[PDB]
C-alpha cells in the first residue's frame, strides 16, 4: 500500500522534505504575514 | 450594523487576522482593551 | 434499610477503541494498521454491542476511523485536478 | 459570495503560483473527524 500512501502523504516525509526547497524557503520568509502551513499535510507513522 | 470593512480593518489591526478567514483571536491576544473581548453586536424588534 | 445505587453520564463525547496494539496513540498511521496481516489479505469483521433497552426507535452510530484525504492540483490557469483517497473503505 | 484577496506583491505572487503549479508542491488536505459513517437500527426494547 506503500503507493497511494506516499503519494497521498499518509506515510512518507514531511512538507520540509517533499516541497520544492524554493517554495519552503518562500514560506518560512513569509509565515508571519501569510501562512501556508494548513495547506501541505505532515504524515505521523 | 457595522460594515464589512471595518470589522477586517480591526480585526487585521489587531491581530493579524483577516486574509486568511475570520477566527477567534488566542485569548492571550484579545486582551481587556482589544476589539473582540469587547465588540458586542445586538438587535431587537420593536412596533411597526 | 437502604441500596445502593451506581452510575455514571458522559455526554457529548464518543466512545473509542483505537485500532493500535496498546490502545496508545504513537501516530496517526497506527502500528497494526500497518501490520502485513491487515495488508496482505482481507478480513470479514463482526461486532456485537449490547446495549440498555429503550422505548422507542435508536441508532447505533459507529465511526470506522480511517484516512479521507485529498491532493489537489492546478496545473494551468482555471484548472483544477483533485485525487481524493480514502482507506481503509475506499469509495 | 464574498472574498478577500491579500493585497500580495504581484511580483512575489507571480513566483507563489509558478512554484504552486508544481505537482511536486501540490496541496493536500483531510478531513478532520476522517471516518466512514455508519448508522444502524435499534428496534424499541432491542438489546443485542
Amino acid at each position: 500500500m506503500m503507493p497511494q500512501w506516499s503519494y497521498m502523504h499518509i506515510s512518507g516525509q514531511d512538507a520540509s522534505e517533499y516541497l520544492s526547497p524554493g517554495l519552503v524557503q518562500f514560506a518560512r520568509a513569509t509565515e508571519t504575514y501569510f501562512s501556508l502551513n494548513n495547506k501541505f499535510r505532515n504524515p505521523t507513522v | 450594523n457595522m460594515t464589512k470593512d471595518w470589522f477586517l480593518v480591526q480585526m487585521l489591526a489587531n491581530y493579524n487576522i483577516g486574509y486568511q478567514g475570520f477566527y477567534i483571536p488566542e485569548s492571550y491576544k484579545d486582551r481587556m482593551y482589544s476589539f473582540f473581548r469587547n465588540f458586542q453586536p445586538m438587535s431587537r424588534q420593536v412596533v411597526d | 434499610d437502604s441500596i445502593t445505587q451506581k452510575k455514571f453520564l458522559c455526554d457529548r463525547t464518543l466512545w473509542r477503541i483505537p485500532f493500535s496494539s496498546n490502545f496508545m496513540s504513537m501516530g496517526a498511521l497506527t502500528d497494526l494498521g500497518q501490520n502485513l496481516l491487515y495488508a496482505n489479505s482481507a478480513h470479514a469483521l463482526d461486532m456485537t454491542f449490547e446495549v440498555d433497552p429503550m422505548d422507542e426507535p435508536t441508532l447505533l452510530y459507529v465511526l470506522f476511523e480511517v484516512f479521507d484525504v485529498v491532493r489537489v492540483h492546478q496545473p494551468h490557469r482555471g484548472v483544477i485536478e483533485t485525487v481524493y483517497l480514502r482507506t481503509p473503505f475506499s469509495a | 459570495l464574498y472574498a478577500t484577496f491579500f493585497p500580495m506583491a504581484h511580483n512575489t505572487a507571480s513566483t507563489l503560483e509558478a512554484m504552486l503549479r508544481n505537482d511536486t508542491n501540490d496541496q493536500s488536505f483531510n478531513d478532520y473527524l476522517s471516518a466512514a459513517n455508519m448508522l444502524y437500527p435499534i428496534p424499541a426494547n432491542a438489546t443485542n
